[PDB]
């Protein structure tokens, strides 16, 4: 609640930090973090009601005033300030920060990780072309389809260096001639495509990797949203 | 003059145009265009028609005739309105360039019809009703490509224990015989219940109610309860006295429980708490009707009119034992009351609706097997079948009805053409081949709609009930000879 | 008269042109090195993002081709909660050259159906080329690698360092290791349009809005206890003025 | 700049940022929007080379960490 | 190599046989003659569509 104007200059005595007009979804929070339970009355206020807390320093900021509860042994909570000159900058890091946070949330759930960088699309529109020549097990006309499905997972890697102004078929001719030692060999060595020099790179050592749930409903999930595009013969132009 | 007879054609045309793809199990998805912003993906066929804004009058009229058959029947909906529009467009140059009487039509219909029946009786096969494992590939036309196929190993022992109780041969000549006797309405009427499994789902035969006990303390197992039907409920019509004159008359047979349509005053609760008789309020009146069946106890409707020839036999257990955080109660016993109450559990109510309309077309397609005990060839194999017949048959008329007579032949054709033109082959080269298949085959060459290459169904084992192909053909002769009729429009109030 | 069971494949021709049409809105947007663009639908507010579901939710389209590609979105945002934009690129991809073999008179549910086959025989690689990683506490220099895959795309590179430490940070002071679960909501939000985004750090506690004002306080003070007090210490009114 | 109406979205960037010049340090609000026109006029000529704007943003990152050094 | 196919498709469908059928078992033959050590050629026939 509000504070007086006669407490004002008793706690500039002793030095006590006031506070007022404070948040209740925030309060909520506080007994996580201080570990204090709230206190109704004071005539039942026990000793042990009071909490720790380490260095607690106010901003200085003529608009507005910060308090940071910040620097606890075990605050079991986080705060991500976004700082930003405009409006813009204030929308753009929010999103950023939103889908990091959901990117390295599936990194804890999910145990697998698979590379990113078009090192996966390559890699799958490459075997599922030469698995299925090799055991001719599906049927003949079936596999005309399936090589649009094959060819439609390379327009990632070309993408990435389109934007940049680079040739997509010469990046593409370099990693399949990465590929085609690779196989010889018994060895396993990834192959992926590097946008900043322009040849290829192992995504290992660059340290570029995606989700292994966000890539599994990737494939399954764009495979019905593409079909049933298909399967309308008629717009159906009704109810008016 | 002749305008309006084309449009009835026409208008046939455009409401079977959407449904042209819809036909068999591998039928596409559809997009409906709402004017609002909205679209429809659903691929059912009876579920986009009632959303088509239709502007002929004829149009509307196969709207309610596929209404008509969805409540019946959960499939064939789309196959009537296909093979009916089928044959309007093999007779538009027959009623117009060839100047042919339209009731000469109707007429060549009308017998055509009579001859259909007989070669679907003739091509169909015995099928054993009593068999369990039988009635599972059936059934499994209304399973497959849908969440209940893991549980349709369960799913089948529910449905066949619905219709075998309340079935009745009766057979005899006096008074006329219904085959099996089967009612789905009011007994095979399912009544959802929250929480349980699926797996241990079972057929409970009896009336289910979810109240609760209505008094803190009372005994929660009773050995022989006897049910007491009432209409007015306890409570002031000396106020004292009057709700206790009113229980004083339940209590001359000395009851053990007590259950009321309406609601129980509090005053009734302390009367009845020293007779040793539960109290149970709160009761549907539509639910009255199915409670005598299962008790015998005479519902009526003065407390001082209560006959005593209400008992309270064949009553399994009082058990009020709480399942999925809610007290119920179970009236099912060893007996069969001339009815059931199928009892639905799982793990969430998202999923015990979906088991419901499934299962009610589950059993539907159920009972189809048990009226008619026969089974037709499905995938094209009966469509085709019946139009070689109609080519020998066409010999032997000689009259004027052979001409419209021979166009139905080519309206039969269209159904395994649909599913051919799902299929990806070559429509001309596999009807063509198709047709020779059926006379030194036995009719036993159908179409396999994963593969695409004609086979024979004996492998497979791909068998449909005969009512639904009696039903079909039958439905569309009558939608067909009906848009014939009609040979002048007019508007106005 | 005129039986005819015309010739279909007209309609989707034009909405795989129209799947080409919102591709390319979204294949500059795709990577650390695509474009950014702006959309402002009457809300006179400046947004630039790249994220595929966003930029569907912030336009009015009247066309029904792009109304389920905008359904996709939603769904892999509220399970898989990133790839929004790939698996737009990748549909309207695929209608490309799923349209040139629709002359040749290749049926549309073949197409469909060796689709599934082809998802069948990827699992079988994916689970090959899969790789596990450890629950173990020692990885926080590998997540370094992993938190920038996502930083980059939505930012220029250059505030990507200066969010690096903070979005590492975040997750493994709040939650401790084990089983247990994650919970988004419990990390607090403050959104401020003064300092520049290059100053920004990360906050372990709890900031609030408005603090007491009061020229004598100290500006630091270290090892303070935190009591909760719900007693007003304000001088209180009637009800009615007086 | 409050008192015209800005149409063009644009714009509008070029003058959030001129007022950012105006709130902190208060001076220099004509060398903000001048050089910041420029830098259009002489990457034109790129665009229209056939040098792509993704290296052209990736090269004034570069540039302007040489320039803050030898401030 | 794809611009050498449209003739043996042309072929066939002023004929009516489905050319997608025609072109797998043409491929399909040839893939089974390499592995029996003899030489064996294949063409299109328009009557049979085989």
């Amino acid at each position: 609640k509000g504070i007086d104007p006669m407490s004002l200059d008793v706690f500039a005595k002793h030095n006590i930090l006031a506070l007022r007009r404070a948040k209740r979804r925030n309060m909520e929070r506080l007994q996580l973090v201080t570990g204090g339970e709230a206190q109704n009355s004071v005539e039942d206020l026990s000793p042990q009601i009071l909490g720790f807390s380490g260095l607690v320093y106010q901003e200085t900021i003529g608009e507005e005033k910060f308090t940071y509860v910040t620097e606890n042994t075990d605050p079991k909570s986080c705060t991500i300030l976004i700082k930003g000159s405009t409006h813009y900058a204030l929308a753009q890091t929010k999103d950023a920060v939103r889908d990091g946070l959901r990117a390295v949330a599936n990194v804890l759930k999910d145990k697998n990780i698979i590379p990113g960088a078009g090192a996966f699309y390559i890699a799958l529109s490459r075997y599922l072309r030469s698995a299925n020549m090799n055991k001719l097990g599906a049927k003949g006309k079936t596999k005309t389809g399936i090589e649009a499905f094959a060819e439609a997972l390379l327009v990632i890697p070309k993408t990435l260096v389109k934007n940049s102004g680079f040739d997509p078929l010469d990046v593409l001719a370099m990693v399949e001639d990465e590929l085609d030692d690779a196989q010889d060999s018994d060895e396993t060595r990834y192959v992926g495509v590097d946008l900043n020099i322009g040849d290829s790179c192992d995504p290992t050592i660059e340290g570029i990797w995606d989700s292994y749930r966000v890539l599994r409903n990737a494939i399954t999930g764009a495979t019905g949203i593409a079909s049933n595009l298909l399967l309308c013969d008629e717009l159906l132009r009704a109810g008016r | 003059g002749r305008q309006a007879q084309i449009s009835n054609i026409t208008a046939a045309k455009a409401v079977a145009d959407v449904i042209r793809t819809c036909l068999g199990p591998k039928a596409m998805l559809k997009m409906l265009l709402d004017p609002m912003g909205g679209l429809v993906l659903t691929n059912d066929g009876h579920a986009i028609l009632r959303e088509i804004d239709v502007a002929h009058p004829a149009a509307k009229s196969m709207l309610e005739l596929s209404r008509t058959q969805d409540e019946e029947v959960g499939d064939g909906t789309t196959t009537v309105i296909i093979l009916a529009g089928e044959i309007l467009a093999q007779c538009a140059p027959y009623l117009i360039e060839k100047n042919i009487h339209p009731v000469i039509i109707i007429q060549a219909l009308k017998k055509a019809l009579t001859d259909a029946l007989e070669v679907i009786k003739q091509v169909s096969k015995p099928v054993d009703v009593e068999n369990d494992a039988a009635m599972k590939k059936l059934i499994q036309a209304s399973i497959g490509t849908k969440y209940v196929i893991h549980w349709s190993e369960k799913m089948c022992e529910l449905a066949l224990d619905a219709v075998k109780t309340v079935r009745k041969d009766l057979g005899q000549t006096v008074e006329g015989e219904p085959n099996f006797e089967i009612d789905i309405k009011r007994y095979v009427r399912v009544e959802k219940i929250p929480g349980g499994d699926v797996l241990d789902s079972r057929v409970l035969k009896g009336v289910l109610l979810n109240k609760d006990v209505v008094h803190p303390k009372m005994s929660r197992h009773i050995e022989n309860p006897r049910v007491v039907l009432l209409d007015c409920p306890l409570e002031y019509k000396i106020e004292e006295e009057q709700v206790q004159l009113m229980c004083e008359q339940i209590l001359a047979v000395r009851p053990t429980l007590v259950i009321t349509e309406k609601g129980v005053s509090d005053l009734a609760q302390h009367y009845l708490l020293k007779g040793g008789c539960s109290v149970l309020r709160r009761v549907k009146k539509s639910d009255n009707n199915r409670i005598a069946r299962v008790t015998g106890a005479t519902i009526v409707n003065r407390v001082e009119d209560l006959k005593e020839s209400d008992v309270g036999t064949n009553c399994g257990l009082f058990k009020v034992e709480m399942i999925g955080d809610e007290y119920f109660s179970f009236l099912d016993n060893c007996k069969e009351p001339k009815a059931c109450t199928i009892m639905l559990r799982g793990g969430s109510k998202d999923i015990l609706n979906e088991i419901d309309r499934n299962l009610q077309d589950a059993m539907a397609v159920a009972r189809n097997v048990m009226l008619s005990p026969s089974l037709s060839p499905g995938g094209g194999a009966t469509e085709m079948a019946v139009s070689v017949k109609l080519a020998e048959k066409a010999k032997q008329l000689e009259g004027i009805q052979q001409w419209p007579y021979q166009a139905v032949a080519d309206a039969m054709e269209c159904i395994p053409r649909t599913l051919i033109q799902n299929a990806g082959g070559d429509p001309i080269r596999l009807l063509s081949q198709l047709r020779a298949k059926h006379a030194q085959g036995n009719f036993t060459t159908g179409i396999d709609g994963d593969k695409g290459k004609i086979v024979d169904m004996v492998s497979y084992g791909i068998w449909e009930p005969e009512v639904i192909k009696q039903q079909s053909v039958k439905t569309a002769i009558e939608s067909a000879c009906l848009l014939l009729r009609v040979d002048d429009i007019v508007s106005g109030v | 008269p005129k039986a005819e069971s015309l010739r279909r494949d007209a309609a989707l021709k034009v909405n795989v042109t129209s799947a080409e049409g919102l591709q390319s809105v979204l294949e500059t947007n795709l990577g650390p090195k695509g474009t950014l663009k702006m959309l402002v639908d009457g809300a006179g507010n400046i947004k630039l993002t790249k994220d595929g579901k966003v930029l569907l939710t912030e336009m009015q389209i009247q066309s029904p081709t792009a109304v389920l590609i905008a359904r996709a979105a939603a769904a892999q945002d509220e399970i898989t909660g990133d790839g929004t934009t790939t698996v737009v690129c990748l549909v309207g991809e695929l209608l490309r050259q799923a349209h040139r073999f629709i002359q040749e008179g290749v049926h549309p549910r073949i197409i469909t159906d060796g689709f599934e086959i082809a998802r069948k025989e990827s699992m079988k690689f994916l689970d090959e080329f899969k790789i596990s990683k450890t629950n173990l506490s020692n990885d926080r220099e590998f997540l370094l690698q992993v938190a920038r895959s996502s930083l980059l795309t939505k930012v220029d590179a250059d505030l990507t360092e200066v969010l690096t430490p903070i979005v590492t940070d975040a997750v493994l002071s709040v939650y401790d290791a084990q089983a247990d679960n994650l919970d988004l909501h419990m990390v607090e939000i403050m959104q401020m349009q003064h300092l520049s985004p290059k100053d920004t750090t990360f906050i372990k506690g709890l900031v609030l809005d408005h603090g007491g004002r009061h020229p004598d306080m100290p500006t630091r003070v270290k090892n303070a206890y935190v009591l909760i007090l719900n007693v007003s210490l304000e001088y209180e009114k009637t009800e009615v003025n007086s | 700049l409050r008192e015209l109406d800005i149409v063009h979205p644009a714009v509008k960037v070029l003058v959030m940022a001129t007022e950012q010049q105006k709130i902190d340090m208060g001076d220099g609000t004509n060398l903000v929007m001048i050089l910041a026109g420029e830098l259009l006029n002489v990457s034109e000529k790129l665009i229209s080379m056939g040098l792509s704007a993704v290296e052209i943003i990736q090269g004034y990152n570069m540039a302007r960490k040489f320039t803050l050094k030898e401030l």
